[PDB]
RNA sequence: UUCCCGGGCCUUGUACACACCGCCCGUCACGCCAUGGGAGCGGGCUCUACCCGAAGUCGCCGGGAGCCUACGGGCAGGCGCCGAGGGUAGGGCCCGUGACUGGGGCGAAGUCGUAACAAGGUAGCUGUACCGGAAGGUGCGGCUGGAUCCUUUCU
RNA sequence: GGCUAAUCCCCCAUGUGGACCCGCCCCUUGGGGUGUGUCCAAAGGGCUUUGCCCGCUUCCGGAUGGGCCCGCGUCCCAUCAGCUAGUUGGUGGGGUAAUGGCCCACCAAGGCGACGACGGGUAGCCGGUCUGAGAGGAUGGCCGGCCACAGGGGCACUGAGACACGGGCCCCACUCCUACGGGAGGCAGCAGUUAGGAAUCUUCCGCAAUGGGCGCAAGCCUGACGGAGCGACGCCGCUUGGAGGAAGAAGCCCUUCGGGGUGUAAACUCCUGAACCCGGGACGAAACCCCCGACGAGGGGACUGACGGUACCGGGGUAAUAGCGCCGGCCAACUCCGUGCCAGCAGCCGCGGUAAUACGGAGGGCGCGAGCGUUACCCGGAUUCACUGGGCGUAAAGGGCGUGUAGGCGGCCUGGGGCGUCCCAUGUGAAAGACCACGGCUCAACCGUGGGGGAGCGUGGGAUACGCUCAGGCUAGACGGUGGGAGAGGGUGGUGGAAUUCCCGGAGUAGCGGUGAAAUGCGCAGAUACCGGGAGGAACGCCGAUGGCGAAGGCAGCCACCUGGUCCACCCGUGACGCUGAGGCGCGAAAGCGUGGGGAGCAAACCGGAUUAGAUACCCGGGUAGUCCACGCCCUAAACGAUGCGCGCUAGGUCUCUGGGUCUCCUGGGGGCCGAAGCUAACGCGUUAAGCGCGCCGCCUGGGGAGUACGGCCGCAAGGC
């Protein structure tokens, strides 16, 4: 562009769209489970992935992932949405935080315990 | 009409030397004379003469280069390795004294036009003035 | 030595590279999903014209129609302008809901063909125009980003 | 309804002075002085009572705090392009501390806008903060400055000051009281409650300090404030021990079954002594006040803590919490077992379909550590909006072409101005912060004192190279004169031969045509092949090119007219008159549209004949729109050099078109091919740049969705932008 052209038109600052409307700019939203179901993943994999339809405090209905091995969630349980999505799944944009609300943590998990929300067991 | 005469000079020099021409003519202006005189004084050209081509005034710039070299490509190290415009018409650039560039870690120069005349960055600093930053050479 | 099969060397086009048993286009049906458009309703804000109009300041009256009076004036009271807001009729925006819906994703590549890539088997592409289950065909004009100098699908 | 005091209200006086009309003087927007005239003052109280105090009144200054006005800076969308009726000015007036359409009356017809008005969206602004090498991006909690609000909307009253958060009026919504007439509220003060939310504290102590209001004081008030409490929210300090201790226990893990590992780690020995107990125990506090002196200066005296028995000092004294992430690559850290596209992981690349360092546990290891991770968000990396610091032949990206409007840009010399530019001085740039230094809490965090720096803007002074401006010159650019050209450049008229089709006529007869093969079709009403004649429409063979012209689209027989561009020569005239160009306007192949003509050949559609599995096709026979003309629309394109225009500069070789020249050759202007330097991702480009540079315009920012939707504007439509 000529300089004069820059003085005329300028340069366009480019905005990014949020990968997450948990709205509020909030780190988490509380919601209620609607449907708690299983889903098959995208083309390169196969599995049965565990998900919930959640109706948020934020007005939105969204599908959230339920990480870890076991889970206790069912149609009316209230849950916490933490955001971050699931790649090989269709339209799952947020994860459920385990250990919070009616989400239990993951029973018997010894390893990365704070993800999955389980307490430190005692020893003998 | 050349839109920037001064650039046209600088470039005439650029292409000239990049083919190792021994001298080159540029249409004469007193200002160009000044710029030249700075280069000459600074060891960048050999010097220049006022001259006459088809009855129109030019300044003939005599160029210098390094020795011949060995291996493939014997071609000589340029003495003006780099020469470029800074102020141009349509973006004019003026530095105050504290804003006067140092060039190539001192090994180069910048030529500024000032109300004290045309001087090298060192010259201008010692004179304690700023002005229109014409070009840098190294 | 044309042809069929297998093969060697040179060259050429390629969108092929698990490499032509390669690649690949479009239409259809009923699920299910998340979008986008969207008449009609419901809420809001706004603007225009008209009508109503609190409080208050200002303006006038202030009168043998009230109070004070040193008769100079004062107060009360009244009336009017403006005026928050309200009403009627309208143009605009926004939110909600929403009949009806386009294109997409997943079913499964499922279905019909074989349109493009090798001269892709009618070189392709293109603006346009008509036409056809569908990729498409055809007319006109243009482009080279075109090979070389019977028809015969798919994997 | 009645009584009554005052530092409450009024009247007469005094007029230092001040205010107002008018005149003069000085000064210059309403500043200062002066003269006559009119108008305007007061309030008492206390005493250590003949003087001193706390006050009052008028005026002039000061200080401090404000009001109003101006230059400049201050987010996004032009899919917001026009907005404007007190609107723009004038006069007179109202209003105010004061200017002002601030308000009114009358007059005029203005004011604003692509330098983005109007409209929509969002938003308190700043000192600063975060990030970044910087430039820049992001931000404005806490602290300080400014503004604005005080349930929503209006309004004024009092007052030096308000249009007033704990003042007043009204309308509205809500809560509460009510005897249904009518009333009372307003935590965005401190606490606290409730709702909402992922989430944000004690209904604490104190008036001792600093500060604020009233009071002569003593004092009173002060959820300002000084403190304490809760929260790993942040930051900083510190603990969970220190030294010794095996060729190295058990356990566990690995194992080639030899051994390797956790590891001096433990056990154990010695030592120190977080916690905790005892004793002492602050600073922050000296004023106001009292006494002498004079209620001054000065000197002396007294009282006074929330924090708190806190910090701190002394003594005593116990070996005394460790956790979280990670170990496929980016990235520091590997093995066993389990699982077998499952269960699960996942930031991207991607792991899992029986030998998984990628899932899950374990052993081991790496990293941080009272934390460690995760989510969200900002800057970063991202030179991925490129000022620094990118690009557009084929990757995204040159507008289809021109004309020129605004705007950007401007050859050589001289002089004036000194606006841009640069310099010196000065003013400002508060404090806090950032920076450096010293210092104070045992360090630090935190804090204090000092110092430095600095953009910007104001004023004064100076410089004049460059940029501008004015003046005056020049001719190297540009245009003009004359002379010599070439050309399918354009518009209008005419007109020429070849061929096709049709008609007419002759002669002639059994087929012609067409294909891979055929058929449809045409032919005995006599076709095809041949001759003559007429009609008509379209297009111009050879020349013709590897050519020329044109801005592009495009432009081909000949003639005449009308007319545009352009190259060379002479070096004659003008004297910078220049380049580019958003917008506007004009042009713009084909197809398509409208009206009217025309219609020989061709030919979408269509009608048939074949081929095929089908054949809504390719092949064959027909054939309508259309193709042609006039006029008016349409505005597209592989509108391709996929390469904007102009100028200057950088080896050559060769072929060509068109000028000039002493005509091997040279010198211009176009078209081609190889190629120096150089560029380029390569391919390639290379004096016809894709090289080196300047000016200006257009455009690009991953693919799909999509040239789509919506909006607007064009268009008769189709459709275009
Ligand atoms: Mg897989
Ligand atoms: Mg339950
Ligand atoms: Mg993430
Ligand atoms: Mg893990
Ligand atoms: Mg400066
Ligand atoms: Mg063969
Ligand atoms: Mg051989
Ligand atoms: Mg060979
Ligand atoms: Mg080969
Ligand atoms: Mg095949
Ligand atoms: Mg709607
Ligand atoms: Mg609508
Ligand atoms: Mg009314
Ligand atoms: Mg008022
Ligand atoms: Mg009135
Ligand atoms: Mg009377
Ligand atoms: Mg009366
Ligand atoms: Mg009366
Ligand atoms: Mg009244
Ligand atoms: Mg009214
Ligand atoms: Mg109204
Ligand atoms: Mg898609
Ligand atoms: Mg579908
Ligand atoms: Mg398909
Ligand atoms: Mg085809
Ligand atoms: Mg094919
Ligand atoms: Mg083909
Ligand atoms: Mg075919
Ligand atoms: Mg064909
Ligand atoms: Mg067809
Ligand atoms: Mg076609
Ligand atoms: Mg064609
Ligand atoms: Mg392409
Ligand atoms: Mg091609
Ligand atoms: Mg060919
Ligand atoms: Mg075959
Ligand atoms: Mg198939
Ligand atoms: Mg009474
Ligand atoms: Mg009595
Ligand atoms: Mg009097
Ligand atoms: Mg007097
Ligand atoms: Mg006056
Ligand atoms: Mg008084
Ligand atoms: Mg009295
Ligand atoms: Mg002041
Ligand atoms: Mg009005
Ligand atoms: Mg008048
Ligand atoms: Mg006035
Ligand atoms: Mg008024
Ligand atoms: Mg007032
Ligand atoms: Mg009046
Ligand atoms: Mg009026
Ligand atoms: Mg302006
Ligand atoms: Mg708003
Ligand atoms: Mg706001
Ligand atoms: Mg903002
Ligand atoms: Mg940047
Ligand atoms: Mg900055
Ligand atoms: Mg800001
Ligand atoms: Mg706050
Ligand atoms: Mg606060
Ligand atoms: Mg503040
Ligand atoms: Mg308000
Ligand atoms: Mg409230
Ligand atoms: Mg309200
Ligand atoms: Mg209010
Ligand atoms: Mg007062
Ligand atoms: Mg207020
Ligand atoms: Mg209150
Ligand atoms: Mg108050
Ligand atoms: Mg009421
Ligand atoms: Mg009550
Ligand atoms: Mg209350
Ligand atoms: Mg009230
Ligand atoms: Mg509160
Ligand atoms: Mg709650
Ligand atoms: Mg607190
Ligand atoms: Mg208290
Ligand atoms: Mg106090
Ligand atoms: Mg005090
Ligand atoms: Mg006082
Ligand atoms: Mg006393
Ligand atoms: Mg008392
Ligand atoms: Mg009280
Ligand atoms: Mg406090
Ligand atoms: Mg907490
Ligand atoms: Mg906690
Ligand atoms: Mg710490
Ligand atoms: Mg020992
Ligand atoms: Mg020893
Ligand atoms: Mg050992
Ligand atoms: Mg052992
Ligand atoms: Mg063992
Ligand atoms: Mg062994
Ligand atoms: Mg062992
Ligand atoms: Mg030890
Ligand atoms: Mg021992
Ligand atoms: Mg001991
Ligand atoms: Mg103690
Ligand atoms: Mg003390
Ligand atoms: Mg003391
Ligand atoms: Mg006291
Ligand atoms: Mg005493
Ligand atoms: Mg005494
Ligand atoms: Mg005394
Ligand atoms: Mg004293
Ligand atoms: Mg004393
Ligand atoms: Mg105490
Ligand atoms: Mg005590
Ligand atoms: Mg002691
Ligand atoms: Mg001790
Ligand atoms: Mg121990
Ligand atoms: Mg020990
Ligand atoms: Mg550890
Ligand atoms: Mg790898
Ligand atoms: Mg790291
Ligand atoms: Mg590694
Ligand atoms: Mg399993
Ligand atoms: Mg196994
Ligand atoms: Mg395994
Ligand atoms: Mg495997
Ligand atoms: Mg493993
Ligand atoms: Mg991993
Ligand atoms: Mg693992
Ligand atoms: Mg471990
Ligand atoms: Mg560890
Ligand atoms: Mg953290
Ligand atoms: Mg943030
Ligand atoms: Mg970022
Ligand atoms: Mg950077
Ligand atoms: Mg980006
Ligand atoms: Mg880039
Ligand atoms: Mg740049
Ligand atoms: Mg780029
Ligand atoms: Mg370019
Ligand atoms: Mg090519
Ligand atoms: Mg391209
Ligand atoms: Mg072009
Ligand atoms: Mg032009
Ligand atoms: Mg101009
Ligand atoms: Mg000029
Ligand atoms: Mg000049
Ligand atoms: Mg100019
Ligand atoms: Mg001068
Ligand atoms: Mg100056
Ligand atoms: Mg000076
Ligand atoms: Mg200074
Ligand atoms: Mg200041
Ligand atoms: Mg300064
Ligand atoms: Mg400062
Ligand atoms: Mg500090
Ligand atoms: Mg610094
Ligand atoms: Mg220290
Ligand atoms: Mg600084
Ligand atoms: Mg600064
Ligand atoms: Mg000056
Ligand atoms: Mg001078
Ligand atoms: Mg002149
Ligand atoms: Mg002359
Ligand atoms: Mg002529
Ligand atoms: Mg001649
Ligand atoms: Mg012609
Ligand atoms: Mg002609
Ligand atoms: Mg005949
Ligand atoms: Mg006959
Ligand atoms: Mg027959
Ligand atoms: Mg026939
Ligand atoms: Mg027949
Ligand atoms: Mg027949
Ligand atoms: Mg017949
Ligand atoms: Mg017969
Ligand atoms: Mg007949
Ligand atoms: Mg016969
Ligand atoms: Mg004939
Ligand atoms: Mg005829
Ligand atoms: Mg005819
Ligand atoms: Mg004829
Ligand atoms: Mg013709
Ligand atoms: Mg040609
Ligand atoms: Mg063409
Ligand atoms: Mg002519
Ligand atoms: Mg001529
Ligand atoms: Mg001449
Ligand atoms: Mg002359
Ligand atoms: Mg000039
Ligand atoms: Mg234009
Ligand atoms: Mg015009
Ligand atoms: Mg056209
Ligand atoms: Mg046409
Ligand atoms: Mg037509
Ligand atoms: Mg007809
Ligand atoms: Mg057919
Ligand atoms: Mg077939
Ligand atoms: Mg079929
Ligand atoms: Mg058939
Ligand atoms: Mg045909
Ligand atoms: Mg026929
Ligand atoms: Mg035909
Ligand atoms: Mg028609
Ligand atoms: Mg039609
Ligand atoms: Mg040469
Ligand atoms: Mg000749
Ligand atoms: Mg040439
Ligand atoms: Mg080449
Ligand atoms: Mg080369
Ligand atoms: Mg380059
Ligand atoms: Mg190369
Ligand atoms: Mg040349
Ligand atoms: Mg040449
Ligand atoms: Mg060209
Ligand atoms: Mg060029
Ligand atoms: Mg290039
Ligand atoms: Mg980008
Ligand atoms: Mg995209
Ligand atoms: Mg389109
Ligand atoms: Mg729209
Ligand atoms: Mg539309
Ligand atoms: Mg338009
Ligand atoms: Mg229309
Ligand atoms: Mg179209």
């Amino acid at each position: 562009p000529t300089i004069n052209q820059l003085v005329r038109k300028g340069r366009e600052k480019v905005r990014k769209k949020s990968k997450v409307p948990a709205l509020k700019g909030a780190p988490f939203r509380r919601g209620v489970c609607t449907v708690v179901r299983t889903v098959t993943p995208k083309k390169p994999n196969s599995a049965l992935r565990k998900v919930a339809k959640v109706r948020l405090t934020s007005g939105y209905e969204v599908t959230a992932y339920i990480p870890g091995e076991g889970h206790n969630l069912q149609e009316h349980s209230v849950v916490l949405i933490r955001g971050g999505r699931v790649k090989d799944l269709w339209g799952v944009r947020y994860h459920i935080v385990r250990g919070v609300y009616d989400a239990a943590g993951v029973k018997d998990r010894k390893k990365s315990r704070s993800k999955y929300g389980t307490k430190k067991p005692k020893e003998a | 009409m050349l839109t920037d005469p001064i650039a046209d000079m600088l470039t005439r020099i650029r292409n000239a030397t990049r083919v190792y021409k021994e001298s080159t003519d540029v249409p004469a202006s007193r200002f160009k004379e000044e710029i030249l005189r700075i280069l000459a004084r600074e060891g960048f050209i050999k010097g220049y003469e006022r001259v006459d081509v088809d009855g129109k005034p030019y300044l003939r710039v005599y160029l210098k280069y390094g020795p011949r070299r060995q291996g493939p490509d014997p071609r000589p190290e340029q003495v003006i390795h780099h020469i470029r415009r800074i102020s141009k018409p349509g973006r004019r650039v003026y530095v105050g004294v504290k804003e006067i560039p140092r060039v190539r870690r001192g090994l180069g120069i910048a030529i500024l036009s000032t109300s004290k005349g045309v001087l090298t960055d060192r010259e201008a600093r010692k004179l304690g003035v700023g002005g229109e930053l014409i070009c840098e050479v190294w």
